[PDB]
C-alpha cells in the first residue's frame, strides 16, 4: 500500500523525510491533475471541538474536492459532546463506528493521540491539539516552500515574531532540520525567542541558525521570511508597542530581497505586514492558504486509498 | 525456613527480594506498583540498620518473580536496589535496575493542558539521559521535562 | 407501496409489531449490501431546534451512506427560526416547500407532530421532542436485541437507572411489549420509578415484571441489561451519592452474568458503567451506536422509497 | 517452635504490634494513618498464615507506643484487632479498638457539594452506631451517612 | 455577658431551647422599644456569595437599624472574588481582620461553619449555607408562630408542599421537636416526601406525626399552616400539573378554619397561594416576613453585645 | 493645614518621603485612637469601574470607620455608565458635583490621573488604573515594613515571583528607593524579569541589587520577604509548571530566617506560598491586608483635614 495508507497523522515528528516528500508529490499531482471522485462514498467527520474557520472550511473543501461526505461540528458556546462527564475517549469511540475517517482540532495538548486509541481502524488527522501540533500547516508550508524555491534543502530561511510560541514555527524547523544544510535566521523579541529545546535539536544535527534583531539585517540573503504574529495578549501594550522600531513588514524593508524571497504567514496578519507588501512579487500568504488545498488533499487521498496511480 | 530474626530477617522459600531500596522509598514503591495486590504472604523491613546506605528498607514476596521490566520500573525510585530471585533457599539470581525506555502508569504530566489528566487512558514518558539527569517526554502532549519536576506532581 | 413509504415516523406507539420487523429486517439488509446511491438527487433538512452532537451525526452520516444531500441546523444560543414570533408551524410550512423529508428534534413534546400538519407531503421523522418520543433509538435499541439475542421475544429484560424520566425506557418499554412473552425487571432508585402507566399497561397485556433493588439481584437470568444514567439535576447530591452501595456496573458484578447477556446504554455513560465492563464480552454500547446508522438508513430508505427490492 | 508459627521471631523489645488485621486492610491502615513516617524500625507481615483466622496481616512498629485515639480509629477498618504493646520484650497491654467518637482526617465526605472538597480542612464525622450500622454526620454539610457509602467515596 | 455573646450562628441543633427563647424575648423587645444607636460604630460585612435579595435587604434594614455600618457584595454576577484561585479559607481570613462580624450566604453546604475556622473572634451568622441550614429563616418563622399563638408548644402544626428539598421545613420541625406535645401533619406529593431522617428523629422524642393527602382534612385543628412553594424543576411539567398540583390554598377553603390559625410562606409564592388568601386574617406571610428584622436584630444585638439593657 | 490637604493620590511617584512617613506616622495613631466621627457627614464615592472586592471592602470599611457615608458602583458588570457615549471626563464632571471625595479604580492606565482635571476640587484617591500605579497599595506595605521592622530603611528586601508584571513590587521598589541603604535581591523566572527602568533607577541613585536563583541563597539575610504570585497564562500550562514553578515558599524555608523576617504577599496567593507557613510567626500577609484599614484610614483623613489633632 503506499507508506500513508491507514495511517495516523498526529505529529510532524512521526513524520520521515521520504513521508513528507511523498506528501509534497502527491500534492503536485492532485493540483495538476486533480481525481473529483477519488474518495466518493467516504464520509469524513469535521470535529471541531475548537473553532477555526479558515481551517475548517480549507478541509472541508478538500474533502469535497475529492467527492467525499462530511458530518462534523465546531464549538463555540454550543453542541454537545464533551459537555463534562462525556469523555473525549467515549465520543471517538462512538464517532470511529459512524465515519471513514476523522479530521479533529482540540484545545488540549494529545488530544489527536488519545484519539488514535479509540477510533479502531479509523485513522484521524490532526488539525490542531493546544500548542502542540499541526502537521497539515507544516505540510502546506513545506509545499509552498518547495513549489516557489524549487527545493527544500539549502535554503536561507528566516523565522520572525513569537517564536516562543507560534506552534507552527516550532514544527516548520523540525521539519526544515530532515532535509539538509539549511540555514535558520531567527528574529524575535527576546521575551518571544526560540525555545532553547529547537535550538539545542538543531546544534545535535550540526545546522546552522542565528539571531537577529530585526528583518532589515537579514532581508539581502534570506529565501522565505516566514512572519509570525505577535500575540497582545501575553504581552503589555507598552512592551509591544515598545520593541525596535517594530519587526513589522512593509514594502520599503523590501527593497533589499532577492527576486525569489517570498514572505510567508500562517494568516491572520492584522498588523505585522502591510498592505503594501501584497501588491509586492515577494507577496505569497494567500498563495500559501491556497496550497492547503492541495496538500490536505493529498494527505486524505494517500491515507484513505491503499494505492493511488495518478 | 531458617533462623529469619530482624535487623536483617530470613528466608523466604522461593521468591523475590528487593534488597537496598534507599529510607522511605519502600513504602512508595508497594504504593506505586501495587506489590501488595497478590495474596502471597508479604514481608517487608521497614529503617533497618546495614548495607552501607547505614539504613535501608526491603521487601520480601513470595512466590512471585517480577522480572526485567519490573525490575526497571524501579530504577527512578530505587537505582541501587538488587532483585534477588530464590529458588529453594538460594539466591539463584542476582539484577539491579538501569533506566526502562518508557515509564508507564506511574507518573503524572506536569502540564496542566495535557488531555491525560481527564481520561480512561495511563500515562507514559519516553526516558532519556542517564544520570547527568533524566528527561521524561508525555506521549500525548509531548512536552518534555525534567524527571526532577514529573516526580515532585 | 412499502407500509412506511410516506408516512411520518413520529412515536413508537403508532408502529405495529410488522412495522418495527419490517424496518429491522431492512436495516440487517442495509447493514449487509450498502446502497449508497439509494437516495441520490433527495435533499434532507436535519432541523435541530435542540442540540444532540451524537442524534445529529448518525442522522446525517446515515443520510450521507445513502447518499442524500443535506441542509440544516442545530440551536444553541443562535439562528434565527423560532426566534419568538417565529412559529413553528411556520417555519415547517417554508421548509416543506425546500425538502424532501425533514429529520427534527425540539425541546417541546409533540413538536414533531405539529409538524406533521404542516409539512404538506413531506415526511417528517422525530429524533426527539421533549420528554415524550423518540422513536429512531428505540428503533436502534430493537435492532441491537435482535441482533445479539437472536430474537424479539421471550427475552429477560432488565432495565436500569432513572426509570421514571428516561425516555427511551419508556418507549422500549412500548415496543418489546407488542411481542410476546418478556419478562420484565426494574431495578431503580424508588424516587426514579417505572411510573404506574408503564405498569398499567404491562398488566393488561399479561406481561411479567418486577422491581428489584441492584442489578446483582437479577444477574443471573438476565438477557439485555438496558442500563439509563442518573440524573443529577433533579436529585440531592447527598441523596445521589446514597442510594444503596449504587446501581453502577463494574465488570465484578458480571462474574455471574449469562455468555450472551449484553449490556445497552443509549449514552453518554458518566459512571454508572465503569471502564472495565468495556473490555468484557458483554459490553454492547458502542456497537450498540454503530447500529444507529443502519436502523436510521432503513427508515429513510423505506420512507422515500416506494419498493426496495434491496 | 515449628508448626512454623515465628521462624526465629521478630520479637521486639519496646512498641506496639497490631495483630490480626483483617488481610488486605494491612496496607490501608499504613497509608490512611501514616505509619510509615517514622524513623523507627518497621517489619509488616502480609497475608501471614493465621490458620486459626485464615489470612491476617500484622505490622510491628518499634519504640513506638501507638494509643488510646490512635487505637479507636482502626475501628472502622480492623474492627477485631489487637494493638499489644512491649515494654521490654513482653505483652504488657493488650488493647482492643472500640468504636470512636469522631473519625477525623481519613474519610471523604460522599457530598459533592460539601465544602470540605475544595478546602484546606480536615475531614471530620460524628460516629453513630445506629444499631445494625454505623452512620457518619459530616461536620460541614451536617449530611448523615451509612459508614459503607463514605468507605468507599 | 450573655450566652450568646460572640458566638457563631452556624446551625439550628447548635441552638438550645434556652438559646431559642432568649433570642425570641429580646426580638420581642427590640420590637417594642428601638436602640438605633446600640451597634454604633460596628462595621458589618454582608457576603452574599449566592444572590439572595429578600434575605439581604433584611439583614441589612436591621443592621441599619440597631446603627451599624455594612460593606459587603451580592455576586453570583462575578464581582471579582474566587478568582486566581482565593479559596473561602483566605477570604474568611482576609475579611475578618476588619469587619465585626460577618453574615454570609454561600452555594455549598458547609460554607459558614467552614468560615468559622479562619474568622478568630469574629462572629459569623449564616444566612444560608447550600442545601443544609438556614438558622435566621427559623428563627423568624418561630417568633411569628410564638407572636400569634401565644406559645411554641402543644402546637398543631401542618406543613404543606415540597418537604423532600425544602430547606426550612427540615430546620423548623427540628426546632420545634426542642418543644413539647407539638404535632405535625404533613401534606405533601409522593415525590416531595419528608425525609426519613426527620421523621425519625420525631419518633424518637415521642412526638406525634402523621401524613394527609388534603388540607381539608385537618384544617379544623391547625394552628399554623406553613406552606412551602413546590419548584416545578423538582417534578416534570405534566407531573406537577397532574393531580400532585392541589396544595394549593384558596380563601374558600379556610371556611372552617380555628380563629387563630394563620398560613405561613418564607416566599416566593408563586401559586401555591392564592391571592385571595390574601383579604383573609389568616394571611400571616408578609407580617412573617416583617418579623425577619426583630428576630435578625435580636440576633445581632446578642452576638455583639456583653451585656444587654432592656 | 498639613500637606496632603486636598491633594489627589495619584502616584507614588509624586509623594516624597516627608509625605510618606506623615501618612504612616498617622495610620499608626489612628491605629491606636480611634476617632469614628472625624468624616462625619462627608459622602465620598466608591467608583470601582473594573471590580475588586478585596480593595473595595478595605477602602468602604475605612471610610466607615471614620464616620463618612458611601455611595458608589462596581462594574464590570454592566451597572449603566459608559452607555450612550458617556466620556470619564463626563462621569468625573459629574459625580464630583455632589460627593466630597472620589475612590476610583479604572482598567485604563492614566484614568484617575485624567479624573484630577475634571473634578474640581473634590480630591481623587487612586485605586488603581491599569498596569500603571496602586498607591494606597504601597501604603499599607511601607506600613506593614515599618510596624515590624522599625524601619523603611537599611533594609535587606527580597522580591520574588513575577516582577515583570506585577504592579506593586515595581512601586514598592520605587518607594524604598526613597529611603536609604535598602538592599534589593530580586528571584524570579527568566520571562518575569524585573523591568530595566526600574534596575536603571536603582543604579542610578547608589542603591544595590542582586538576582538569586533561590530564596534558599539569601534567607539568612533578608527581613522583608515579598511574594508575587504568578498568573500562569503569562507563561504557557507546560512552562509555568516547569523548573520555573520553584517560586514557592514552604515552611520547611523559613528554617534560618532571622527572627525578625516577615512574608507579605499582596493577595491572592493560590499556591505559591504554602499553607503550613501560615502557623510560622514570619507569616504576615494576613496582618497585612488588615493594615491596608489604617493606611487608606489615614490617607482620607489627610486629604479631607485641614488640621488634624492628634
Ligand atoms: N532464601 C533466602 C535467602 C536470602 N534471602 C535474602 O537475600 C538477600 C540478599 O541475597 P544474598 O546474596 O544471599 O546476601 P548478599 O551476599 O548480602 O547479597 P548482596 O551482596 O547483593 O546484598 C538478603 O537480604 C537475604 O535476606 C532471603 O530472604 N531468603
Ligand atoms: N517480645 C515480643 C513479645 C510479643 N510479640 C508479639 O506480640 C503479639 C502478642 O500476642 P501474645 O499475647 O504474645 O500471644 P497471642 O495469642 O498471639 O495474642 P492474641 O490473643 O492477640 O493472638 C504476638 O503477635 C507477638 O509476636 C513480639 O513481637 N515481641
Ligand atoms: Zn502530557
Ligand atoms: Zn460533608
Amino acid at each position: 500500500a503506499n507508506p500513508l495508507y491507514q495511517k495516523h497523522i498526529i505529529s510532524i515528528n512521526d513524520l520521515s523525510r521520504d513521508d513528507l516528500n511523498l506528501v509534497l508529490a502527491t500534492a503536485a499531482k492532485l493540483k495538476a491533475n486533480p481525481q473529483p471522485e477519488l474518495l466518493k462514498h467516504k464520509v469524513i467527520a469535521s470535529c471541531f471541538f475548537e473553532a477555526s474557520t479558515r481551517t475548517r472550511l480549507s478541509f472541508e473543501t478538500s474533502m469535497h474536492r475529492l467527492g467525499a461526505s462530511v458530518v462534523g461540528f465546531s464549538d463555540s458556546a454550543n453542541t454537545s459532546l464533551g459537555k463534562k462527564g462525556e469523555t473525549l475517549a467515549d465520543t471517538i469511540s462512538v464517532i470511529s463506528t459512524y465515519v471513514d475517517a476523522i479530521v479533529m482540532r482540540h484545545p488540549q495538548e494529545g488530544a489527536a493521540r488519545l484519539a488514535t486509541e479509540f477510533s479502531g481502524n479509523v485513522p484521524v488527522l490532526n488539525a490542531g491539539d493546544g500548542s502542540n501540533q499541526h502537521p497539515t500547516q507544516t505540510l502546506l508550508d513545506l509545499f509552498t516552500i518547495q513549489e516557489t524555491q524549487g527545493r527544500l534543502d539549502n535554503l536561507h530561511v528566516a523565522m520572525v515574531g513569537d517564536l516562543k510560541y507560534g506552534r507552527t514555527v516550532h514544527s516548520l524547523t523540525q521539519a526544515l532540520a530532515k532535509f539538509d544544510g539549511n540555514r535558520f535566521y531567527f528574529i524575535a523579541p527576546d521575551a518571544l525567542a526560540m525555545p532553547q529545546y529547537i535550538l539545542d535539536m538543531l546544534d545535535e544535527k550540526g545546522i546552522a541558525w542565528s539571531l537577529h534583531s530585526s528583518i532589515e539585517e537579514v532581508m539581502a540573503e534570506v529565501d522565505i521570511l516566514y512572519m509570525t504574529r505577535v500575540q497582545k495578549e501575553r504581552l503589555d501594550p507598552s512592551e509591544y508597542a515598545n520593541v525596535k522600531a517594530q519587526f513589522v513588514l512593509r514594502a520599503s524593508d523590501l527593497h533589499n530581497a532577492k527576486a525569489n524571497m517570498k514572505v510567508l504567514h500562517p494568516l491572520p496578519r492584522v498588523d505585522e505586514i502591510a498592505t503594501d507588501v501584497d501588491k509586492t512579487p515577494h507577496a505569497w500568504y494567500f498563495q500559501q492558504a491556497g496550497n492547503g488545498i492541495f496538500a490536505r488533499q493529498a494527505l486524505l487521498a494517500l491515507v484513505l486509498n491503499r494505492d493511488l496511480v495518478l | 525456613m531458617t533462623h529469619d530474626n530482624k535487623l536483617q530477617v530470613e528466608a523466604i522459600k522461593r521468591g523475590t527480594v528487593i534488597d537496598h531500596i534507599p529510607a522511605q522509598i519502600g513504602f512508595k514503591l508497594l504504593s506505586l506498583f501495587k506489590l501488595t495486590e497478590t495474596d502471597q504472604r508479604i514481608t517487608i523491613g521497614l529503617n533497618l540498620p546495614s548495607g552501607e546506605m547505614g539504613r535501608k528498607d526491603l521487601i520480601k514476596i513470595e512466590n512471585t518473580f517480577l522480572s526485567e521490566d519490573q525490575v526497571d520500573q524501579l530504577a527512578l525510585y530505587a537505582p541501587q536496589a538488587t532483585v534477588n530471585r530464590i529458588d529453594n533457599y538460594e539466591v539463584v539470581g542476582k539484577s539491579r535496575p538501569s533506566l526502562p525506555e518508557r515509564i508507564d502508569n506511574v507518573l503524572v504530566c506536569p502540564n496542566s493542558n495535557c488531555i491525560s489528566h481527564a481520561e480512561p487512558v495511563s500515562s507514559s514518558f519516553a526516558v532519556r539521559k542517564r544520570a547527568n539527569d533524566i528527561a521524561l517526554k508525555c506521549k500525548y502532549c509531548e512536552k518534555e521535562f525534567s524527571h526532577n519536576v514529573v516526580l515532585a506532581n
